Order: C-alpha cells, then sequence, then structure tokens
C-alpha cells in the first residue's frame, strides 16, 4: 500500500494511494444553418396553416 | 392489494407461487411490462435489476439475486473457490477442477501426471468422461471423477442429492428439510466410462437411457425417510450426522462467501431467490458439492409445499396478508 | 407567459362565465366594485393571469362578453359582479341566433365578429406577454356554437402562435332546448378538433345525473347545473391563479396532456360533489365525471389529480398509489409516470378541502358517439336541415362533420388497443 | 491564478446556482453586500477565491456567474433576495416566454432569439479574466431550457471558446420531484447534443436527494430549498479545490486528466457522506472509516445503482474538516477487504484524496447539521449507465407511440432527430458494457 505525491499547506493536503498496477466540433455556420432550417420548417407550417384558413 | 408481474412461462417453481398469490384475493397479477409492481417473477437471463426500485412509493421485490451468477455458472464457481480466501485452495469439499478455454490448461497437466505417475485413480469429467488427458483436452471445466462413490443397495447405484435453499431480502438461509435423490438405475461399472447410464444420475437422461429406469424407487426419485432408514438399516448412521451436516456446511460456505457482493439489505429494491444444490457422496460418506442451480425446478411431490414457503418466507414477510417450519435456518 | 384572455358566447357562455367570475373574483379577494380586500398576499401574486389592474387598486376581469342578443348580457350587468366587467367588452346584436349553428357562424355572426376581434385586440395589445385565450361556450345553441367556433378560427389566424382553451358544453336531450342541437354541436366539435389545444368537455348529461342521482334534486336548473361547472372551472384553472407545485401555464398544460394533436378533449371532475381516500376514490369514480362517460371502457392517455386545502400529502400519495393499482388496467403502458399529483394551499369557499381531476381518457368517444347517433337519426331523413340550408348551407358540410367526427371515434379506439 | 465562469440555466439551475453562491459567501466569509473583511489586497489579487470571484474598488466581491432563463419570475428572486447586492444586472438575463417543457422550443424556437445576447454577456465576464480557465454549466436534464438552451450555448461555447474546458452540473429527472410527463425525451436530446461539448458531467438524480432528504434529514416531504442546500454542499466539495488552496484538482483539466480515462465515459459518480439533521440534538460525530465506508453505500449517491456490478475507471476521495492522511489509509484497507471493488484491469487500482482541514459550512437555520468531517467520492463507475438504462426506456415506450412529437416536429425539429439521439445513447450504454464486462 503505497503513499505517492504528498502535498502539504496550511489548509490542507493531498496525496494517492496505489493499491494494485494495472494489468471535430460544428462550426458556427453549420450551427447557423441547423437554427435557420427549423425556423424556415416553422414559417412553412405556419404559411401552411394561414392558407388553410384562407381557404 | 398488492400486485405482481410473470416474467418466466419456463419456471414450473413460479408458475405455481403464481397461483398460490392470485388464490389469496390480495395479489393482482400485472402486464409483464407493467412497471408499477411490488414484486417482479423475472427472466432467467438479462434481468433489467437497473429499472428496479425506481418507481414512488412502491416497494419492489424481485425473485432473483444480481451477482448469483458467479455461484451458479461452471467456470465461474470453479474461480470463486480457487480465488476467495473465505474458500481457498483449502476446500476440502469441492473436487479438484480446472476451467479450460477451448488458463488452467498447464496446471491440469500438471496434476495429471502427478497421478497416473502415482499409479492413483486419474478419470476426469468435463462438461459446462475419461482417464486420458488427450481424449479431454481435444474434446468447459475439468473436474475430478468420483471413482468410488456410496452404492445403493439393491441395485449397486450410485446417486446425487438435490438441496433446495431459500434465501430471503434479510439474507437469511433456509434449508428444505424435503431433499430428493436422483439415482441411476443401472449397477456401476468402473470400467465402462464410454456408457454413461449407470454413471449419470441425471433425471433427464436417466428418463429415457435407462434401461431399468423406475425399477426401485417411482420416477427414480427417493426421498429423505428412505435413505435415512437404508443409512440406519446398512451403515447404522443417520442421514443428518453422516451427511446433512456437511451439506448444511457447504452451503453456508458459499452463500456467506458472497453475501457482501449480492445483499441488498441497503439497496433500493430488495432479493431472494430458491437456489438448487447438487451433491455426491462416496463410500467413506463425504460430502461433495457437484453445481449450484439458479433457476432449479422441484420435485412433484414436493410442490405443493415448498412453493407454499417461499410464499411465507420470502413474498410475505414483505408484503403481509391480511405452525411447523418447513425449512432449517442455517444462517 | 403571463396573460390570460377570456372569452364567453352566448347564454350558456355567458352565464358560466360570469360565475366563474363571481367565484374567482372571491378566491382573489376582489369584491364586485373590483376592490382587493384580501388577507393573503396569494391572491396577488398571479392575479395579472386573469385580472388588469386600473388606477385606483381597482382589477378588471381581461373577459370579453359576447352575444347575439342583448337578453343574457342584460342579466349578466345586473347580477351580482356584473359591476366588474369592462363596460367596452360588451360586444352584442339584436338579432338573436335562433339555436342556429349556421346563423352564428356565417350570416348573423359574421357581421358581429369584427367588432369582437377588435375587443380582442385592444386587450391583447396591452398585455406584457399573452399565454392564450379561454372560451366559455355551449355547443348546442347557435351563438356559443357558431360565432364561437367562428371566432376560434378567426383568432387563430391573428394569433397562430398563441394557445386557445375551450370550456365547451355538450347538448343531451335530458337538459335540451332545441332538437337541433346534434346538428350544431356536431358542426363545432369539428372547429374544436382542429382549432383548439385543450377542451374541457362539460356535458349537460352528467352534470344532470348528478344533480339528480347524487346531490338529490328532483328538478335540476341551470343554476344547479351551472354550480357545479363554477366549481370545477375554478378547480382546473387553479394551477395558472396560484402559486403552487406545478406553477404552470396555458402551453406547459397541453403539453403534458396531449400525446396526439387531435386528442386533445378532456374529462373533467371534482370532489366534493371529509377523508382523504374518500376525496381520492370518489375523484376516479365515474359519478363525479362532468363527462358522461364510463372511464372503464376506455384507457387513460394522462391524468392530472390537483388537491385543495390542507392535508397530509403522504396519506395522498398512498391513496393515490391505491387508486391507480385498483384501475391499472385503465391506464396505458407506453406514456410512464402520466398520472400528476398536485397541491394547491388556497381552499375553495364553503370547503376546507377539495380536488379536481383532469383526465384525457379514450372513453370519452362515448361523448362523441352519442353525438353522432342522434345527429344520424335526424340526418338520414334529412330532418329540419331546411333551417341551415336558407342560411347558405347544403347537405355537403354536414356529411364532412359527420364524417370528421367519425374518424375522431375512430382514433380514440386506436390508442384504446395499444 | 485562472478564473471560473459559472453559468446557471433555467429554473434547476437558476435555484441551485442561489444555493451554491449563497455557501459559497459563507465558506469565503462574503457578506451579502459583497464585502470581505478578511480580504487585505482590495482591488484585486491572485487569490484562490478570486477563481470565482472578482473584485471592485469598493472592496465588493462580485460572483464570476451568469444567470440565464427564459422567463423572468425565478431570476427576479434573485433581483430581489437576500444576496441581491452581489450580482450587477447584466449577469442576470431573463425571457418573457418559457420553452414549456419542450426542448426544441428552448433550442431553436426562443433559443436562437437569446443565444448572440448570452454570449455576448458572458464575453463580458470573460474580457475580465487574465486566463480563463473555463465553465461550469448547471441546468436540469428534463427543462425545456435547461436541456433546449444549454445544448445550444455549449456548442456555442466550444466555438468561441474552443481551448476552454466544460463541466457539467445536471439535474436528472425524478418522477417524485415535479416532472413534465416529457422529460425523458429532453433528457435524451441534450445529451445527445451536448456529449461532445462537455469534458466531464456531475449527474445528480433527484431521486437521490429526494430519499436522502426523507431518510436522513426527516422532512417528509423535501423542498427545492431542502434539495438544493443538499446539491450545493455535493457541488461545494467538488469546486472546493478550485477556490482553495490545495494540490488536487487545482484545474478544471485535472478533473477530465484524474476522472475520464474515456472521453464519452464523462460522468463520475457522487457520494456524500454523512447527512445530519440538524434538528437531531444528540448526535454522534462519525469517523474517518465511517464516512469513508459510506462512501459505498448506494443509499448516499447522488444516482441510484449498484457500483458492485460495475467497474472503476477512477476515484477520487473529497475529505473537509478534521481528517488526517493517516486514517484514511487505515479506512481505505479495511474497505477494500469487505466491499466488493473492482477496476478495469487497465487502470491503476487506487484512490486520489485531497483533504481540506476548512470542516464544511452549514446554512444558518438550516436543514443540515455542522459536522467535523465531511468526504464526497468521485468515481467514474460503469455503473451509472444503470441511470442510462432506465432513461432510454422510457424514451422508447413513449417514442414508438410517438407521443408528444408532434410538439417538437411543431417548433421546427424532425423525427429524425429523436432517432439520432436516441442511438448515440445505444451506442453510450454499448460504450459502457465494453469497460465493465429447468435444471
Ligand atoms: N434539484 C432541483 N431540481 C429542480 C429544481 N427546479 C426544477 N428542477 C427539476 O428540473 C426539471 C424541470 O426543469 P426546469 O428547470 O424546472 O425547467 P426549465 O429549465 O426552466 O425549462 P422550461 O421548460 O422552459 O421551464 C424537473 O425534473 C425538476 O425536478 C430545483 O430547484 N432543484
Ligand atoms: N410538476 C410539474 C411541472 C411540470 N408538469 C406540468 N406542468 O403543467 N402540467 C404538467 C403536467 N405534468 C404531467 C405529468 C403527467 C400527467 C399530467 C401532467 N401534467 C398536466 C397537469 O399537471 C395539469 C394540471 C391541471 C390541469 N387543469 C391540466 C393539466
Ligand atoms: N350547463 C348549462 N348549459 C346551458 C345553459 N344555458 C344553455 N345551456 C345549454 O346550451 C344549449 C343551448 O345553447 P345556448 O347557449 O342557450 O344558445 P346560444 O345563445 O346561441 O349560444 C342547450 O343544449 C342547453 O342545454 C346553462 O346555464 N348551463
Ligand atoms: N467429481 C465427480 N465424481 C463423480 N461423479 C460426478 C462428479 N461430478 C459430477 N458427477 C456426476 O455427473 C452427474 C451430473 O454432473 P454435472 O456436472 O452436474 O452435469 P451438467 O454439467 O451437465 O449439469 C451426476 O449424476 C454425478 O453423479
Ligand atoms: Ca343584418
Ligand atoms: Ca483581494
Ligand atoms: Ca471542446
Ligand atoms: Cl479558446
Ligand atoms: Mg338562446
Ligand atoms: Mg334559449
Ligand atoms: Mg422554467
Amino acid at each position: 500500500m503505497e503513499v505517492i505525491e504528498l502535498n502539504k499547506c496550511t489548509s490542507g493536503q493531498s496525496f494517492e494511494v496505489i493499491l494494485k498496477p494495472p494489468s471535430r466540433d460544428p462550426s458556427l455556420e453549420e450551427i447557423q444553418k441547423k437554427l435557420e432550417a427549423a425556423e424556415e420548417r416553422r414559417k412553412y407550417q405556419e404559411a401552411e396553416l394561414l392558407k388553410h384558413l384562407a381557404e | 392489494m398488492y400486485t405482481f408481474v410473470v416474467r418466466d412461462e419456463n419456471s414450473s417453481v413460479y408458475a405455481e407461487v403464481s397461483r398460490l398469490l392470485l388464490a389469496t384475493g390480495q395479489w393482482k397479477r400485472l402486464r409483464k411490462d407493467n412497471p408499477r409492481f411490488n414484486l417482479m417473477l423475472g427472466e432467467r437471463n438479462r434481468l433489467p435489476f437497473g429499472r428496479l426500485g425506481h418507481e414512488p412509493g412502491l416497494v419492489q421485490l424481485v425473485n432473483y439475486y444480481r451477482g448469483a451468477d458467479k455461484l451458479c455458472r461452471k467456470a465461474s464457481l470453479v474461480k470463486l473457490i480457487k480465488t476467495s480466501p473465505e474458500l481457498s485452495e483449502s476446500c476440502t469439499w469441492f473436487p479438484e477442477s480446472y476451467v479450460i478455454y477451448p488458463d488452467e490448461r498447464e496446471v491440469f497437466l500438471a496434476a495429471y501426471n502427478r497421478r497416473r505417475e502415482g499409479r492413483e485413480g486419474n478419470v476426469w469429467i468435463a462438461k459446462s468422461i475419461s482417464s486420458e488427458a488427450s481424449e479431454l483436452l481435444d474434446f468447459h471445466v475439468i473436474q475430478k471423477y468420483l471413482e468410488k462413490p456410496l452404492l445403493l443397495e439393491p441395485g449397486h447405484r450410485k446417486f446425487d442429492i438435490r438441496s433446495w435453499v431459500l434465501v430471503d431480502h434479510l439474507y437469511n438461509i433456509y434449508l428444505y428439510r424435503e431433499g430428493v435423490l436422483r439415482t441411476s438405475s443401472e449397477p456401476y461399472n468402473s470400467a465402462n466410462f464410454q456408457d454413461k447410464t449407470c454413471h449419470l444420475t441425471n433425471h433427464c437422461i436417466q428418463k429415457e437411457y435407462s434401461k431399468n429406469y423406475g425399477r426401485y424407487e417411482e420416477g427414480n426419485e427417493m426421498f429423505f425417510e428412505e435413505f435415512n432408514q437404508y443409512l440406519m438399516d446398512a451403515l447404522n448412521t443417520t442421514l443428518e450426522n453422516s451427511i446433512l451436516l456437511q451439506i448444511k456446511h457447504i452451503i453456508r460456505s458459499c452463500l456467506m462467501c458472497i453475501e457482501p457482493a449480492i445483499s441488498t439489505k441497503h439497496l433500493h429494491y430488495q432479493s431472494f431467490q430458491l437456489f438448487g444444490f447438487d451433491f455426491m457422496v462416496d463410500e467413506e460418506l463425504k460430502v461433495w458439492l457437484i453445481e449450484v442451480n439458479g433457476a432449479p425446478a422441484c420435485a412433484q411431490k414436493l410442490y405443493a409445499e415448498l412453493c407454499q414457503g417461499i410464499v411465507d418466507v420470502a413474498i410475505s414477510s414483505v408484503f403481509p396478508l391480511a405452525p411447523t417450519s418447513i425449512f432449517i435456518k442455517l444462517h | 407567459m403571463r396573460e390570460i384572455v377570456h372569452i364567453q358566447a352566448g347564454q350558456c357562455g355567458n352565464q358560466i362565465g360570469a360565475k366563474f367570475w363571481e367565484v374567482i373574483s372571491d378566491e382573489h379577494g376582489i369584491d364586485p366594485t373590483g376592490s382587493y380586500h384580501g388577507d393573503s398576499d396569494l391572491q396577488l401574486e398571479r392575479i395579472n393571469v386573469y385580472y388588469n389592474e386600473a388606477t385606483g387598486n381597482k382589477y378588471v376581469p381581461r373577459a370579453i362578453l359576447v352575444d347575439l342578443e342583448p337578453g343574457t348580457m342584460d342579466s349578466v350587468r345586473s347580477g351580482p359582479f356584473g359591476q366588474i366587467f369592462r363596460p367596452d367588452n360588451f360586444v352584442f346584436g339584436q338579432s338573436g341566433a335562433g339555436n342556429n349553428w349556421a346563423k352564428g357562424h356565417y350570416t348573423e355572426g359574421a357581421e358581429l365578429v369584427d367588432s369582437v376581434l377588435d375587443v380582442v385586440r385592444k386587450e391583447s395589445e396591452s398585455c406584457d406577454c399573452l399565454q392564450g385565450f379561454q372560451l366559455t361556450h355551449s355547443l348546442g345553441g347557435g351563438t356559443g356554437s357558431g360565432m364561437g367556433t367562428l371566432l376560434i378560427s378567426k383568432i387563430r389566424e391573428e394569433y397562430p402562435d398563441r394557445i386557445m382553451n375551450t370550456f365547451s358544453v355538450m347538448p343531451s336531450p335530458k337538459v335540451s332546448d332545441t332538437v337541433v342541437e346534434p346538428y350544431n354541436a356536431t358542426l363545432s366539435v369539428h372547429q374544436l378538433v382542429e382549432n383548439t389545444d385543450e377542451t374541457y368537455c362539460i356535458d349537460n348529461e352528467a352534470l344532470y345525473d348528478i344533480c339528480f342521482r347524487t346531490l338529490k334534486l328532483t328538478t335540476p336548473t341551470y343554476g344547479d347545473l351551472n354550480h357545479l361547472v363554477s366549481a370545477t372551472m375554478s378547480g382546473v384553472t387553479t394551477c395558472l391563479r396560484f402559486p403552487g407545485q406545478l406553477n404552470a401555464d396555458l402551453r406547459k398544460l397541453a403539453v403534458n396532456m396531449v400525446p396526439f394533436p387531435r386528442l386533445h378533449f378532456f374529462m373533467p371532475g371534482f370532489a366534493p360533489l371529509l377523508t382523504v381516500p374518500e376525496l381520492t376514490q370518489q375523484m376516479f369514480d365515474s359519478k363525479n365525471m362532468m363527462a358522461a362517460c364510463d372511464p372503464r371502457h376506455g384507457r387513460y392517455l394522462t391524468v392530472a389529480a390537483i388537491f385543495r386545502g390542507r392535508m397530509s400529502m403522504k396519506e395522498v400519495d398512498e391513496q393515490m398509489l391505491n387508486v391507480q393499482n385498483k384501475n391499472s388496467s385503465y391506464f396505458v403502458e407506453w406514456i410512464p409516470n402520466n398520472v400528476k399529483t398536485a397541491v394547491c394551499d388556497i381552499p375553495p369557499r364553503g370547503l376546507k378541502m377539495s380536488a379536481t381531476f383532469i383526465g384525457n381518457s379514450t372513453a370519452i368517444q362515448e361523448l362523441f358517439k352519442r353525438i353522432s347517433e342522434q345527429f344520424t337519426a335526424m340526418f338520414r331523413r334529412k330532418a329540419f336541415l331546411h333551417w341551415y340550408t336558407g342560411e347558405g348551407m347544403d347537405e355537403m358540410e354536414f356529411t364532412e362533420a359527420e364524417s370528421n367526427m367519425n374518424d375522431l371515434v375512430s382514433e380514440y379506439q386506436q390508442y384504446q388497443d395499444a | 491564478m485562472r478564473e471560473c465562469i459559472s453559468i446557471h440555466v433555467g429554473q434547476a439551475g437558476v435555484q441551485i446556482g442561489n444555493a451554491c453562491w449563497e455557501l459559497y459567501c459563507l465558506e469565503h466569509g462574503i457578506q451579502p453586500d459583497g464585502q470581505m473583511p478578511s480580504d487585505k489586497t482590495i482591488g484585486g489579487g491572485d487569490d484562490s477565491f478570486n477563481t470565482f470571484f472578482s473584485e471592485t474598488g469598493a472592496g465588493k466581491h462580485v460572483p464570476r456567474a451568469v444567470f440565464v432563463d427564459l422567463e423572468p419570475t425565478v431570476i427576479d428572486e434573485v433581483r430581489t433576495g437576500t444576496y441581491r447586492q452581489l450580482f450587477h444586472p447584466e449577469q442576470l438575463i431573463t425571457g418573457k416566454e418559457d420553452a414549456a417543457n419542450n426542448y426544441a422550443r428552448g433550442h431553436y424556437t426562443i433559443g436562437k432569439e437569446i443565444i448572440d445576447l448570452v454570449l455576448d454577456r458572458i464575453r463580458k465576464l470573460a474580457d475580465q479574466c487574465t486566463g480563463l480557465q473555463g465553465f461550469l454549466v448547471f441546468h436540469s436534464f428534463g427543462g425545456g431550457t435547461g436541456s433546449g438552451f444549454t445544448s445550444l450555448l455549449m456548442e456555442r461555447l466550444s466555438v468561441d471558446y474552443g481551448k476552454k474546458s466544460k463541466l457539467e452540473f445536471s439535474i436528472y429527472p425524478a418522477p417524485q420531484v415535479s416532472t413534465a410527463v416529457v422529460e425523458p425525451y429532453n433528457s435524451i436530446l441534450t445529451t445527445h447534443t451536448t456529449l461532445e461539448h462537455s469534458d466531464c458531467a456531475f449527474m445528480v438524480d433527484n431521486e437521490a436527494i429526494y430519499d436522502i432528504c426523507r431518510r436522513n434529514l426527516d422532512i417528509e416531504r423535501p423542498t427545492y430549498t431542502n434539495l438544493n442546500r443538499l446539491i450545493s454542499q455535493i457541488v461545494s466539495s467538488i469546486t472546493a479545490s478550485l477556490r482553495f488552496d490545495g494540490a488536487l484538482n487545482v484545474d478544471l483539466t485535472e478533473f477530465q486528466t484524474n476522472l475520464v480515462p474515456y472521453p464519452r465515459i464523462h460522468f463520475p459518480l457522487a457520494t456524500y457522506a454523512p447527512v445530519i439533521s440538524a434538528e437531531k440534538a444528540y448526535h454522534e460525530q462519525l469517523s474517518v472509516a465511517e464516512i469513508t465506508n459510506a462512501c459505498f453505500e448506494p443509499a448516499n449517491q447522488m444516482v441510484k445503482c449498484d457500483p458492485r456490478h460495475g467497474k472503476y475507471m477512477a476515484c477520487c476521495l473529497l475529505y473537509r474538516g478534521d481528517v488526517v492522511p493517516k486514517d484514511v489509509n487505515a479506512a481505505i484497507a479495511t474497505i477494500k477487504t469487505k466491499r466488493s471493488i473492482q477496476f478495469v484491469d487497465w487502470c491503476p487500482t487506487g484512490f486520489k484524496v485531497g483533504i481540506n482541514y476548512q470542516p464544511p459550512t452549514v446554512v444558518p437555520g438550516g436543514d443540515l447539521a455542522k459536522v467535523q468531517r465531511a468526504v464526497c467520492m468521485l468515481s467514474n463507475t460503469t455503473a451509472i449507465a444503470e441511470a442510462w438504462a432506465r432513461l432510454d426506456h422510457k424514451f422508447d415506450l413513449m417514442y414508438a407511440k410517438r407521443a408528444f412529437v408532434h410538439w417538437y416536429v411543431g417548433e421546427g425539429m424532425e423525427e429524425g432527430e429523436f432517432s439520432e439521439a436516441r442511438e448515440d445513447m445505444a451506442a453510450l450504454e454499448k460504450d459502457y458494457e465494453e469497460v465493465g464486462v429447468e435444471e
């Protein structure tokens, strides 16, 4: 049971105890595209509603 | 009104237990996928333990112990005994076993030559029966074959013992006072290991292959009353003294070993389980553990009593309904 | 979302509407003069949902009163809390609708509908954040049914992203005014399936039976019927008016109760018509349903139970689990935790504690099937059709409405076997 | 000294943020007006508490925090609360119309309208940092804003601050603690879109906290205030190393280094002990061994699961109070012989320990009693995948009938995103399995 890396300060201390040894984020553009694509689908469905109500 | 679900249609035991709960009138069977249950009689494989104990205001109990497979699997059991300090290599009631992947490949042969050279009986068995190590490895765990078993007379026949054990949610260990002996009706001959009919006591192979099936006792099943009587008349001893003490010892040893791993004493759900222990006895009246069964079937004669007992000590103890014990408390 | 705009149309709409305002004004501590005299501050925390604040600590209901004849609205103004309403929000004609859907929807109502939308617009324009609208009406008459649904259609056009909520009174031969009620109701429901997010189906048949077979009233009046509705409307809108566990709005209500857009017709319930088990068992009983339907003939998609007053909510949850296990076969398995239990600290007047039921059950198809049968009984012989054809309608529009409700019945039947 | 910016999204995030910053001010001796007498370097300084608090000329200590909600009433309570002076108006951002428990409403519809405002307000806090570490995001899984807007924010943060680390404190949905019926939907959706943008995420199941408050605090019906004050303690334990002098977990990068070997498997299990009711007149103080032993009791975990049937990848012990390394090792040695602790056979079977001599601070008039020693264990175990399993199961039940889907599609979302999100969760469950492998 080993105790490694003991660091003592005036607020406390820390250490490590070994018991057994071992055996492309989306760009700003692409996000804007998704947000605008969903907006168009909303506007499309609303337009279909207003068209229906117009009939 | 308590609610339960049935998720194992093949279970003859819990089919009867299910029948009893309904007969009380205080238990209602829901559809198998209804999560709002008090009691799950779950499936044998891939039981969703992770979904239990997450329903608000619902105390949930299940008929299986998560982790009990370590005791109910051949390879795991051998691995459990050899590695657990509680059981250790100093386990004098479990046959010399070795786990083999198609490991213990070197050690098995290292001990094999220590018996052939010593001219000691070097016959082994492997499943998941030969005297040659080459015939076995070409064919799973390898276990030493008791060449000197206890033989019943008349018949000169070998047998094995089945003990039903119930472990409730409080991890109390109950041994059913009614056990059963499954006997091979063909007389034991050491010389022939090709024919397994006299050497297999298992009913399934016995039911069809035994050319003298049902000769001595019905269904090749002898119960505790007769076997005790035979032991008194033939060997001047009792079933309790000569055999049951070792059986209770082995059961307690195995179940206490895995207790901290499977216990549900402070878990968000509760577990109980019926186990099937299979034993062997040599000519020295010494008991050997064969295997542990996770989903055991009972004997037809003993179905009604045991299944009722399961309700009383494992189910009703958690969910009370609106006097001798058929169990022996081992814990 | 904050502000809700209330609209009441027709005789039934204005009578139940007036009663609803009298009840909640009392609960929020508002007198007929519009002045606040309450003891608690919970009454004023979300009072702006139904009330506008005028200068002088006066609270004026954000309500709009509509009818094609002054008769009922004259009685409202002379009623108890008749002076609390904004005089400019009284919009009425002189002709009447003659219990004719076509008159309210196509001819008489079309002439008046614009001036109503003017009042709606004025109220909406001075809202911090409009939630949507609540409409009270019957489906059996002409104004509330015909013009009411016409109103909803044009409100949706001008406010396509706001929630439309209705308290709709279903007609019944037990409490009937005219024989054309099945025609009027059938035409209205089709409008409701397309143009509302939430409809509280208030069956006059159920209201009558409750007054008769429970409250022991030999000859129930409309006042007796409206007493049950007032209590129900107060209970279902509690989570909107008061701070509580839910603390919800119109959209959040619709989201959690409506798994499929067309299936948004609810069975309300109230108790008592006291012990917690008694209060819980009673609220899930058919005898307490405001829609004459047997819940044990259908399945619950979603359920909301709201408790009022002071009680051990531990004991409630136990009883809620209790009634659920009794009715375990009447809930769907494919919507986990579809039963909501909620509490409000403010009890209604005259009751120490109460409970309100709001269920989305497939059993409500019995209501639409009942209306459909009465519709077909007359329509197969084209009876009383001349009242409608004389207003410009033709038989095809009736056949469509008949089909649409049959489809609605089929849609409820689909999820009853799943 | 490297600064940390905290972001609180939705009702759950904000209300938890309130409890945490209330506790932070009590731990660092900061009065509600922002004045800190013990601090001598007026107007600045690079002390450990400066990681969370910036300073003004009047000796005022301002939390490096941003509260965001698509609805005013919750944050309005902060504007008028006890610590109203603590926050500058620009830190508190409110909308007028929430997401109605709809992920799509929070992410797409309402999200795009306010996302640019949030970033600019965050940018202002970032510009006041000499060396920004990263972000601590507080939100719920179930809420429309907490799920919808958070995932959108996490994407933009990865764009504008690609080098910085991002940690999550996420509230897992529990039917007993005020849930919407569609919260399983929102949980799966937000996890799938946030998964590659979060370096480490601490899940807190409301169910676990609820039962702990009932069992240990004798509160029959725990309120959000009860739950949040307990959660704040766990949060405080985790962030203590960033706010106080120490050597373990000194920066956000170390959390990933010490707890997360595989990037996708970044959900450490948190276990806290002890929790004692303040109403309890006669209480006996628990020892090091006792509180350390409790770290392996499921009833003390932030998420209910069984670590005995999984495998550890990492374990961190965070002690506060009268604790010495000697007693820790003796406790661990005893535990390894009684408990079932199995590590993966490609990781060092060990424990990284951190001790802070200052005992846990409790809110005056709170439900928690003041103890002399407490411990928070952070263990990355495959057992936490159980929580994903039950969550995904509820998803599958509703989605089979496409229930409530129209509410999401109506906001511009597609059915494809549902299946896309679920498959990733299916892959995530599979990742955990690969790691923690009649008769
Ligand atoms: N622990 C804790 N959980 C909370 C708190 N507030 C809400 N929750 C949980 O968060 C989930 C709902 O998310 P909310 O944060 O309330 O909703 P939101 O993020 O504001 O998004 P909206 O739908 O727009 O309101 C529920 O499962 C609640 O249990 C809180 O103060 N403390
Ligand atoms: N708790 C909390 C807040 C979020 N839950 C919702 N917010 O409003 N309604 C909600 C909600 N959740 C649900 C889960 C199952 C069944 C119904 C549910 N409801 C709907 C509900 O509570 C309600 C209450 C009063 C009504 N007149 C109509 C509906
Ligand atoms: N519950 C209830 N139902 C009513 C009331 N008044 C009328 N009704 C019902 O409403 C239908 C008549 O519609 P009504 O509102 O009177 O005609 P409208 O003025 O054109 O809307 C009939 O089926 C009545 O049973 C009332 O005060 N309470
Ligand atoms: N060590 C042994 N010595 C002698 N016979 C044995 C031994 N182990 C098992 N058997 C015999 O094998 C039969 C059951 O063996 P078992 O390993 O349980 O088969 P299976 O693995 O197919 O269940 C019993 O009838 C028993 O007599
Ligand atoms: Ca005219
Ligand atoms: Ca300073
Ligand atoms: Ca990144
Ligand atoms: Cl960067
Ligand atoms: Mg009339
Ligand atoms: Mg009339
Ligand atoms: Mg919110």
